[PDB]
């Protein structure tokens, strides 16, 4: 099964395959680069996640970071269960050396289109995954 | 290297206006939110104004809303703060600092700050008064009273008397500043050898030497 | 509007100690950022999003918390950790900071050296009179000064000033000035500054007669 999300690590002998990748080791020091993932189906049976070679912020995916406001307004750390509003989310974690894989599994429809973010840091480098999951038309 | 350099600070009368500026370099300026955060004389940090990456959205707390305007010029890598109807409580060190949506709005770089002093007091030179006792060690003093604006530099014997010296922070007294400086020497070199305080107040182009003689 | 209350205001520690400082919020916040500031420079990023150390911050630091109670801990204090630590939230507008916890280095208790000074002849020619009292090189920071004119207490006309902790001997100093008009100063004869410090139950009394 493919993971809809971002691989920020530089490793190829992994057991997890990601739809997207952004090698954080190649981002400039003090930079904050996005990796954007968009899911759009009437019903899901999907794995969503990231592979981070350093610190993950917040405690993804049980907690996630709200999307960016268009107004000058804060984005808070929230529980994913209440953010996407489905009660049977499955959470998974794995580690391959210094790489940390955090995933969640979603089955069925989502009541409303939602977005959220997870941040990955490695030394002075940082990258963040933004996810959007659409509700049925 | 990421760098933020503030400028524009100075002395402004009550109700006056002033424009602060910040020059950003070493990063993609247009990708970051920018803010002015001030540090009061009591060392409290307060956000004054925030602006998003493209300049389309801003926020001001109620303490300065309507009076202050933050703007940015992404062609020049500059952040500006236009401050109108300035109050005494606006006196603070103003820092330019950045945040990113993708770092959870963490202020990861700050400039060195630019000082704003809001007061209608005029530039006044200080009065230097000697402090002599009316023991093995003798403590002598220098009272520097009624000057404006800050700062005043105080040395003892042109810098040669450096041990046992404390200069106290200035306090506001009738809209003007007052400070004292303390010097401790053994009883043998005083008044046998000369002890003088040298006070400089560059704002009024004044230097005063006050020799401490017994009372 | 969200108030962040940092305690203690001054955290006294010896190098090697394990310490914790707290950041309590008036209402729930979803994270806290921490910054470190030393005199002469701007605040620096220290702890990002409650528990992730900023680049270059040593492993002895950690951060924790949720809801209304957060903290910063140092597993073993080093002398270079003496600084002010600020907590900061942005769960609702406006973004706010705590007033800071200043991590201070301990030293042996030291009684203040008290010196009283009459107004100078130069000041008296201008119509004023300032009586100065120095309370030098004492530890800990807390001290009280009482002014007495002919045995009676006086509160008005007193301005106080406190130095920061000395970087070489770790002591504090205080200045206390009683400002009177020349006429007011000439009505009385004895002037006294009383120093109450924890190093003794009896205050240190310094006086002079005009």
């Amino acid at each position: 099964k493919v993971i809809h999300g971002c691989n920020f690590s530089s490793n190829v002998s992994s057991k997890h395959t990601f739809t997207d990748s952004l090698d954080i080791s190649l981002v400039d020091d003090s930079a904050h680069i996005s990796c954007n993932v968009h899911l759009s189906e009437p019903k899901y049976n999907h794995l969503v996640g990231l592979n981070c070679p350093g610190d993950i912020i917040p405690d993804c995916f049980f907690q996630v970071y709200q999307p960016e406001s268009e107004e000058l307004e804060p984005s808070n750390i929230v529980y994913l269960d209440s953010q996407i509003n489905i009660g049977d989310i499955e959470y998974y974690e794995d580690a391959e050396g210094d790489d940390k894989i955090k995933l969640f599994g979603i089955v069925g429809s989502i009541p409303k289109t939602t977005s959220f973010t997870c941040i990955c840091k490695k030394d002075k480098k940082s990258a963040y995954m933004t996810v959007t999951i659409d509700s049925a038309p | 290297d990421v760098k933020l350099v503030e400028s524009g600070g100075g002395l402004v009368k009550l109700g006056g206006s002033l424009k602060l500026s910040c020059a950003a370099s070493g990063f993609t300026f247009s990708s970051y939110y920018m803010s002015w955060v001030r540090q009061t004389p009591e060392k409290r940090l307060e956000l004054v104004a925030a602006i998003n990456n493209n300049g389309g959205s801003t926020y001001y707390p109620d303490t300065v809303k309507g009076r202050f305007t933050i703007s940015r010029d992404n062609a020049k890598n500059t952040l500006n703060l236009q401050m109108n109807s300035l109050k005494s409580e606006d006196t603070a060190l103003y820092y330019c600092t950045r945040q990113h949506y993708g770092n959870l709005y963490f202020f990861d770089y700050w400039g060195q700050g630019t000082t704003l002093t809001v007061s209608s007091a005029k530039t006044t030179p200080p009065s230097v008064y000697p402090l002599a006792p009316g023991n093995s060690m003798v403590t002598l003093g220098c009272l520097v009273k009624g000057y404006f604006p800050e700062p005043v530099t105080v040395t003892w014997n042109s810098g040669s008397l450096s041990s046992g010296v404390h200069t106290f922070p200035a306090v506001l007294e009738s809209d003007l500043y007052t400070l004292s400086s303390s010097v401790t020497v053994p009883s043998s070199p005083w008044p046998s050898e000369t002890v003088t305080c040298n006070v400089a107040h560059p704002a009024s182009s004044t230097k005063v030497d006050k020799k401490i003689v017994p009372r | 509007q969200i108030v962040l209350s940092q305690s203690p205001a001054i955290l006294s520690a010896s190098p090697g100690e394990k310490v914790t400082m707290t950041c309590r919020a008036s209402s729930s916040v979803t994270y806290i950022h921490w910054y470190q500031q030393k005199p002469g420079s701007s605040p620096k990023p220290w702890i990002q999003a409650t528990s992730s150390l900023a680049s270059g911050v040593p492993a002895r630091f950690s951060g924790s918390g949720s809801g209304t109670s957060y903290s910063l801990s140092i597993s073993r204090v080093e002398a270079e950790d003496a600084a002010t630590y600020y907590c900061q939230q942005w769960s609702s507008n406006p973004l706010t900071f705590g007033a800071g916890t200043k991590l201070e280095l301990k030293r042996a208790d030291a009684a203040p050296t008290v010196s009283i000074f009459p107004p100078s002849s130069e000041q008296l020619t201008s119509g004023g009179a300032s009586v100065v009292c120095f309370l030098n090189n004492f530890y800990p920071k807390d001290i009280n000064v009482k002014w007495k004119i002919d045995g009676s207490e006086r509160q008005n006309g007193v301005l106080n000033s406190w130095t920061d902790q000395d970087s070489k001997d770790s002591t504090y100093s205080m200045s206390s000035t009683l400002t009177l008009t020349k006429d007011e100063y000439e009505r009385h004869n004895s002037y006294t500054c009383e120093a109450t410090h924890k190093t003794s139950t009896s205050p240190i009394v310094k006086s002079f007669n005009r």
